[PDB]
């Protein structure tokens, strides 16, 4: 058969609403694993200065307390089902996941209602992780690329809340005790701002049962009827620069806003993004490869890498490109960045949109191709998009994009813009900021 | 005739009295200088040895005697399966551009 | 030249027609306004009168 | 949209549009600047110069 | 070589192959610095075509019709036909490396002899493995079912990361202890793991965890077959090496039909053989092989 | 750590449009831009002003003199 | 032509060369010159020789005729 | 303890450039001739200087200005005669440079001979404004027609001769203008020359043979600056030779006259190294096709970087295009006859078969010299 | 494609002159008058180039060139006066600027 066809035979995704409004979705298919986990729409977002760090601290907290099953005993009954699990804590998103055979799913299920509800905050605990927070803290100033994306957080939606970190700082990790901890999680971990996404393996029929019995009746009413409320973040145009002379890799990123998830322009800033696309250092394509800034980095041995990014957040992106290069090409790389980028916002051509749409298309059936991934796209499709878009309506928006489609809605997210870049190590070469301003809007066009 | 014609016409070109073959009196481009990394080692050092040693004569002003000039049946022709195979990589990389 | 005809750079040349050509009536208007042409400001109204 | 976005969204954002419209308010500047400037010269002395005596 | 050499796993792994291997697997992985500047194209074109040939290989294919691809294969196989140059049979070294690094994270690791890959005591071995804790199933967790981290963390409160890995070749494999512990601590970390695996040698084991450890197998390969790049791997491997495709049931059948008395037996095999022991960091506290 | 470091308070130098955090910058960013624009060529018109009026005037002194543009003009042949 | 010692590279090659002052400034300039440029002569008169006579026959035909078309 | 010429940066610009720059050894006395250019236009200049200190630009008293430095100043005749006979060295060093040039493969240093023939405009524009400057009737005359002949353009061209005359003709304006123009145009050629040597130190020099002469480096000291010192003493024995035994020879004798408007020179010449300019420009018939064949005469050498059809560099190993080189120079030569010659039956057919003919050899027939020698071995 | 500005060697002049110097970010009213000294002294260079076509010099007509510079050719009065309080502007800006390399301790250069 063809492609459409073999997409239009991709199983669908059956989503149902409980009884207190939570979401469950699930796509049945051959293999016998089965990955269910549950999606909270809490994040960095919806938190204040204070209780800063209670999202990273309640997605590391899930797993070591429990009312039901106090101490490691869900470690012991996870393995003893022999499962395996994953939590990852976002600016928007944290989840918990577990990939498991599809024979242990009430018992997953039961782990994850007994996770997700009836978890115990021992103080004993809170000093133990809180230890083991700031340790990990202190060894992620080695994540180059996560503190140069934090630091482009902190300076892009500066006085918004946006501009904290998922793991809060050093001085609001300290003074997060047991009743912020459970405030957060009476406010933020309400009902229907979670879904159950399963995957594979499952019936849907069997998922709302294990549902109606488990994940029912969570949390649905408010306290004092003081709902959360989501804002428009403010986009600063700024420039951080870490200087660090003696650390030996400059990470730089530039970064405009970007429409987001609801709009609809986030196939066709993909497909920019793609154009663009990433190289790093290890990859044998050489001065060959399709990606013209890659070409001129390989073939003048500008960077080691580099890597184009579309973030996206409700109405509010980060779209870019994060270079880690040496300390004597940032000016080059820069002024090739913006060369590349503003080419292809004024001579976009069919074939260069054609490479990048068959690309985007590899590159989305390669990300849902897993269980688990294709999990962390059920889950944020039904946070952030409410409905789930399947790959036939994903191909649908991808075939309808053009050159001409592509330079003008580039013209209205490139051109002119203020950008908001970050810099940690030599960042000498960086031009300054006028300089990127400069080399952003084009003498000719 | 053309055999002949060709030998009279290396012989009236100067460059086989003087210690050249044909593949050195090349304009250094941008594909001759690719097919001058992508000689061997040894082809590239006695190319480079005919170069200067061409240099040399031209500053003296004088030439080789006879018996060691370099004849049109002695000629070898090395570059030309390097730059014949860089000429035609140059020529799908134009049009794969204009594709 | 062979190089630089084909379809890819016809395209690119189609997306580079109205900012050249508006490029050239800057160039023109310009001239026009260094000058003072006298049959091309005789046209304008602002300057209809004798300058 | 508010007075000075519509301008910049037509233009001001493409540097051919902003040369046309430096080159056109170029030449209007010229003329509504030298008949403001004669005019305020020509008021602040009305008939000490060759214009107004010339009915001689 | 440098971006492979910035992680510190595949470093003392190369060298553990190159100290548990006589003269076959223990060629490195990656080209060592003696040879960069020396790899030649006829050694390459002699090496490819000694060792791309018909016969050893396997052209696996998800989402191509079987058609399609016998008309691919046969319009563009019918070059290099042979069974191939064959490769020498690996043999048993033993002894130990022991290297400085300059970082506190002490990465040892001590491995024995274990079956070739389609043996039951290979299947024995997995097993013995996945009871001893092959990685981390809970993210930030603290393992509470393997024994090698129960009666490391028994002793020791220092940070540290002790698995148990298992790499079985077609000839011969490995089973072993990988400990990652600070330069203090690590001679109680690496003694009180192999006198947990004394423990599972002379036979302190429980039923139900050794059901856990073959539910954690039968999980663990159905990760492997669940992703498609992972199920081409395994088909791969499995129509390269054994030539036939056991179904994952088959699979889950063989993984249930290992019992206890074959972990038993496969740990004292792993206790009782000639042991090889790869070491980097600060070392002033890193046992020997002959004070375990 | 890298988490410490925040962006102080531009309260003092940013705009009343872009001054609430409530808001996007994108609905006032062409309103920002049309304005610094517009005062870039309003100075541009000046500077056009500059550059093409002394340059007429020096163009205009390398041109004729008047003297000679009073003696260039020939004597009257008139009726007889 | 950027600088002097990373311009070529070059192999096998040697250069033997003698003093100003241990030889002399002129050796051997009439039996080995005069051959020598009897030779570069030989090898461009046929060359540098003929459009010069046609030259030399247009100036005499212009002078001719034009003193012949002036009587 | 450290080195001075690679230490102080004007010791070091100076040392990169002129000290121990990378040149091929091979180079014959054809590529002195640049740094007799450089030399020659310091000459000219220092001769200039000394020449201005007593000359008074104003049509009442300008020739009478020039025969008081000929006569009442004392060593002035040989400083007038040395610049007028070194503006005929410098143009017979910029004509050997440019068939050097055109000779040798050196087209493709391009940057190097765009501004070389933006160079050779400016050398042409201020040797005629200079040559108005002494005011004899032949000058007067000779600026009226060479100023007279940029009027055949229409709407811009009358505007354009009223703007260069500062009046109906040459006058009292014109040639204040021509003596401010003479003083300011060769400071810019030299400053365009410092960027054309900037230009040509970006890569290097180049062989008579044409190949690359990475592999055989000498330095400039003092290997080439004692080749300029030799080449500095015969161009100032043939300089020499030109003021102090011939000084009016290669001059035209019908400029030593008061300039006069009232009457005409029996035929109207200019200098001789603008003859071949006005003979192409009397070859066409009409006017504008005569000053854009001026134009395109002087501009179509500046095609030659676009016009090299062939994969050998040099002409050397090229035996047919030494042909229609040498026919090219011929070609040049008979213009500089005919250009002095006057308009004629028959010099006009001459130097209309001899234009034609030099626009066929710069444009069509050595391109196809070029694809002819690798047909001939076997390139293609 | 390479960069213009690093790649040609007319561009590199000019990048590492006036687009891409490292000049220090404190530098006050007083060191532009560098820039204005090199301004003024071409426009100097083109006022007295424009006013050398009409200038002439001799004892008898240089004061009657100067005024037929003054008042007969077309606006010749500007680049005059022009050229005279410029020099006064080349040689107020030269004594501020020797005013600033003795006001900020330059002497080491
Ligand atoms: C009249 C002033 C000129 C000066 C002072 C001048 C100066 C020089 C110098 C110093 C060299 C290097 C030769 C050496 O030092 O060994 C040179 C070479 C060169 N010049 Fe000129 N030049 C002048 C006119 C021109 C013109 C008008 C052209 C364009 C046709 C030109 C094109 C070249 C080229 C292509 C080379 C490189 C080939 C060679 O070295 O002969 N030059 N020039
Ligand atoms: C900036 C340096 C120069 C100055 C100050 C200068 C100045 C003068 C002056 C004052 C005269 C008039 C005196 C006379 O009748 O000979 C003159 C004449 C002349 N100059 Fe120059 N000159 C300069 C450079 C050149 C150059 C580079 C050339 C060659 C292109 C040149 C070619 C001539 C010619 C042909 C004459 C007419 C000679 C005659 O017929 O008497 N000058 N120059
Ligand atoms: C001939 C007129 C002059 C010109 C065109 C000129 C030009 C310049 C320029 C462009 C700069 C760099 C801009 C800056 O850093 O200020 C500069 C700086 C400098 N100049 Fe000059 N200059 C002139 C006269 C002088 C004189 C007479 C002196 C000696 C007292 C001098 C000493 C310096 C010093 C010491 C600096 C660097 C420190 C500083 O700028 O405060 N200049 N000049
Ligand atoms: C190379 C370019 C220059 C040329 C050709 C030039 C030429 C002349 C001429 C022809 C005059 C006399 C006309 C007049 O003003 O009455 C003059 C006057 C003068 N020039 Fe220059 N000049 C030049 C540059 C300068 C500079 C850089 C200075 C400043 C140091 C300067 C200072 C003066 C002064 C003070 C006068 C007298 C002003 C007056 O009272 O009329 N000139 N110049």
């Amino acid at each position: 058969a063809t492609f459409a066809q073999a997409l239009q035979s991709v199983p669908e995704t059956q989503v149902s609403i409980l009884d207190n409004g939570l979401r469950v979705a699930s796509e049945q298919s051959s293999h016998a694993t089965c990955t269910v986990g549950v999606w909270i729409d809490a994040g960095s977002r919806y938190e204040t200065e204070k209780n800063n760090g209670a999202g990273y601290f309640l997605e590391h907290l899930a797993f070591k307390g429990t009312k039901n099953r106090p101490g490691n005993a869900l470690e012991k009954e996870v393995e003893s089902i022999g499962a395996h699990l994953n939590a990852y804590s976002t600016r928007e998103h944290t989840a918990y996941l577990i990939k498991a055979l599809s024979k242990d799913l009430p018992k997953v299920v039961e782990l994850l209602a007994d996770i997700v509800q009836n978890s115990s905050l021992e103080d004993s605990q809170i000093e133990k992780e809180r230890d083991v927070i700031l340790r990990e803290m202190q060894e992620n100033d080695a994540s180059m690329q996560n503190v140069v994306f934090d630091y482009l957080h902190a300076t892009a939606f500066q006085g918004t809340p946006l501009a904290q970190a998922v793991e809060g700082p050093s001085e609001n990790v300290r003074r997060l005790s047991r009743t912020d901890l459970t405030d957060y999680l009476n406010r933020h971990y309400k009902a229907p701002r979670m879904v159950l996404a399963a995957a594979g393996g499952v019936e849907h029929q069997q998922l709302l049962d294990l549902a109606q019995k488990h994940l029912s009746s969570v949390s649905r009413v408010y306290e004092e009827d003081a709902v959360p409320g989501l804002t428009p973040c403010r986009f600063t145009g700024s420039e951080i620069r870490h200087r660090d002379d003696a650390l030996p890799l400059a990470h730089v990123a530039i970064a405009v806003e970007g429409p987001g998830w609801a709009n609809p322009d986030n196939v066709t800033l993909q497909v920019a993004n793609a154009i663009i696309g990433h190289y790093d250092c290890t990859y044998g394509g050489g001065v060959h490869l399709s990606s013209p800034l890659a070409s001129v980095a390989v073939a003048n041995k500008l960077c080691q890498s580099f890597q184009t990014f579309n973030i996206s957040y409700s109405d509010t992106g980060l779209l870019g490109a994060h270079f880690v290069c040496d300390a004597m090409s940032i000016d080059d790389m820069v002024f090739f960045l913006q060369g590349q980028w503003m080419r292809l916002c004024t001579s976009a051509t069919e074939s260069e949109v054609t490479r990048g749409k068959n690309i985007l298309r590899n590159a989305l059936v390669s990300h849902l191709d897993g269980t688990t991934p294709v999990c962390e796209d059920i889950g944020r499709s039904l946070l952030t998009y409410g409905r789930r878009i399947p790959l036939a309506e994903w191909e649908s928006r991808i075939q309808e994009v053009d050159a001409q489609m592509l330079r003008d809605i580039c013209s209205k997210y490139f051109y002119d813009q203020c950008p908001a870049v970050a810099g940690y190590g030599p960042i000498e070469q960086l031009p300054d900021y006028n300089r990127i301003r400069s080399g952003m809007f084009w003498l000719r066009f | 005739w053309l055999d002949g014609f060709r030998k009279w016409y290396y012989n009236a070109a100067g460059f086989n009295k003087l210690g050249l073959m044909r593949d050195d009196t090349l304009h250094e481009t941008e594909d001759v200088k690719e097919a001058i990394r992508r000689l061997p080692e040894d082809l590239y050092n006695d190319r480079m040895f005919r170069i200067k040693r061409a240099l040399d004569l031209t500053m003296r002003h004088q030439i080789l005697p006879k018996d060691q000039w370099t004849k049109y049946e002695e000629d070898k022709f090395y570059l030309e399966p390097y730059l014949k195979e860089v000429i035609r990589e140059r020529k799908e990389r134009e049009e794969w551009a204009k594709k | 030249l062979s190089r630089f005809l084909g379809p890819r750079y016809r395209e690119l040349a189609r997306n580079w027609i109205p900012t050249a050509g508006m490029w050239g009536t800057v160039g023109a208007v310009g001239l026009v306004w260094a000058t003072d042409w006298r049959l091309i400001l005789d046209w304008v109204p602002y300057i209809n009168g004798k300058f | 949209p508010t007075i000075p976005s519509r301008l910049y969204s037509l233009l001001f954002r493409r540097t051919s549009t902003f040369a046309l419209t430096i080159a056109v308010g170029a030449l209007f500047f010229e003329r509504a600047f030298d008949q403001g400037a004669d005019a305020i010269y020509e008021h602040i002395n009305e008939g000490k110069l060759w214009k107004h005596i010339k009915h001689k | 070589k440098a971006v492979a050499f910035q992680n510190s796993q595949t470093r003392i792994i190369e060298n553990l192959h190159d100290v548990a291997y006589k003269n076959a697997l223990a060629n490195p992985l990656y080209c060592p610095d003696y040879r960069m500047g020396k790899i030649t194209s006829e050694e390459l074109h002699y090496f490819v075509q000694n060792h791309f040939t018909s016969a050893r290989m396997a052209l696996v294919g998800l989402g191509v019709s079987h058609s399609v691809l016998k008309q691919v294969a046969e319009q563009f196989l019918n070059m290099r036909g042979g069974l191939g140059l064959a490769g020498a049979k690996a043999k048993y070294r033993g002894g130990e490396i022991r290297e400085q690094n300059g970082d506190n994270l002490v990465h040892a690791a001590i491995v024995a002899e274990s079956a070739a890959i389609g043996n039951a005591e290979a299947n024995a071995f997995s097993v013995l493995q996945h009871l001893l804790g092959a990685g981390p199933h809970i993210k930030r967790g603290n393992n509470t079912t393997s024994l090698l981290s129960q009666s490391v963390a028994k002793g020791s409160h220092q940070p540290f990361d002790v698995s148990a890995f298992n790499a079985s070749y077609s000839d011969s494999g490995l089973f072993g202890i990988y400990t990652i512990s600070q330069a203090a601590a690590a001679g109680e970390v690496i003694n009180a793991a192999y006198n947990q695996v004394k423990a599972v040698a002379q036979g302190n084991l429980s039923s139900a965890d050794v059901q856990a450890a073959k539910n954690k197998l039968k999980a663990g390969y159905l990760m492997s077959v669940e992703t498609s790049e992972g199920f081409l791997s395994e088909i791969g491997s499995q129509a390269l090496a054994a030539g036939s495709y056991m179904p994952p049931s088959t699979v889950l059948q063989q993984i249930d039909s290992v019992a206890d008395a074959d972990v038993v037996k496969a740990a004292k095999k792993f206790v009782s053989g000639k042991k090889s022991m790869a070491a980097s960091g600060n070392l002033g506290h890193t046992p020997f092989l002959d004070e375990l | 750590s890298h988490t410490d470091v925040k962006v102080p308070d531009f309260s003092d130098y940013r705009r009343a449009e872009v001054l609430d955090s409530t808001k996007s910058s994108k609905e006032s960013s062409e309103a920002r831009k049309g304005f610094s624009y517009l005062v870039t060529a309003t100075t541009t018109v000046g500077v056009a002003y500059a550059a093409k009026n002394v340059v007429s005037q020096f163009v205009s002194s390398m041109s004729a003199s008047a003297d000679v543009l009073a003696m260039s003009k020939i004597e009257i042949k008139l009726s007889d | 032509g950027r600088e002097f010692g990373n311009l070529a590279r070059i192999r096998h090659v040697i250069s033997y060369s003698l003093s100003p002052f241990e030889q002399r400034a002129f050796p051997s300039y009439f039996s080995k010159g005069i051959p020598n440029v009897l030779r570069r002569t030989r090898e461009r008169i046929l060359r540098v020789a003929p459009p010069f006579v046609v030259v030399y026959l247009i100036y005499t035909w212009g002078n001719q005729e034009f003193e012949q078309s002036k009587r | 303890m450290t080195n001075m010429r690679k230490t102080h940066p004007l010791f070091k610009i100076i040392n990169h450039s002129f000290i121990d720059l990378p040149a091929p050894s091979n180079i014959s006395s054809w590529w002195n001739f640049g740094s007799l250019l450089g030399v020659c236009l310091m000459v000219q200049i220092i001769t200039g200087l000394f020449l201005a200190m007593h000359y008074t630009s104003d049509t009442m008293t300008a020739f009478s200005s020039v025969t008081h430095i000929c006569r009442d100043v004392n060593y002035g005749w040989l400083i007038r005669y040395m610049h007028a006979n070194g503006a005929s060295m410098f143009f017979i060093c910029l004509f050997l440079h440019v068939g050097r040039g055109l000779y040798y493969g050196s087209y493709t240093f391009m940057e190097t001979w765009n501004i070389g023939v933006l160079l050779l405009f400016a050398v042409m524009a201020t040797a005629f404004m200079g040559y108005v400057l002494p005011w004899g009737q032949m000058s007067f005359w000779g600026a009226t027609v060479i100023t007279n002949l940029l009027s055949a353009i229409p709407y811009i061209g009358t505007t354009l001769v009223e703007w260069i005359w500062g009046g109906f003709s040459v006058d009292k304006a014109t040639l204040t203008r021509f003596f401010a123009f003479h003083f300011i145009l060769p400071f810019i050629i030299a400053a365009l020359a410092i960027v054309h040597l900037l230009f040509l130190h970006e890569t290097g020099s180049n062989n008579p043979t044409g190949l690359n002469s990475d592999a055989d480096k000498i330095p400039f000291h003092p290997y080439y600056t004692i080749k300029d010192i030799l080449g500095i003493l015969i161009m100032f024995l043939i300089l020499m030779t030109l003021v102090l035994f011939f000084p009016d020879m290669l001059g035209d004798p019908d400029n030593y006259m008061p300039a006069n408007p009232l009457n005409t020179p029996p035929h109207i010449k200019p200098e001789w190294y603008f003859l071949f300019a006005y003979a192409i420009l009397r070859s066409i018939p009409n006017k504008l096709g005569g000053v854009l064949a001026l134009i395109l005469s002087i501009l179509i050498l500046a095609l030659m970087p676009f016009l090299h059809t062939s994969k050998q560099r040099s002409l050397m190993f090229r035996p047919i295009t030494q042909i229609l080189y040498w026919i090219l120079v011929a070609n040049l030569l008979i213009l500089t006859w005919i250009g002095g010659q006057p308009v004629e039956h028959p010099f006009i057919i001459i130097g209309q078969l001899a234009s034609i003919s030099y626009f066929s050899i710069i444009l069509i027939l050595m391109p196809i010299s070029g694809i002819i020698e690798d047909k001939m071995l076997k390139l293609y």
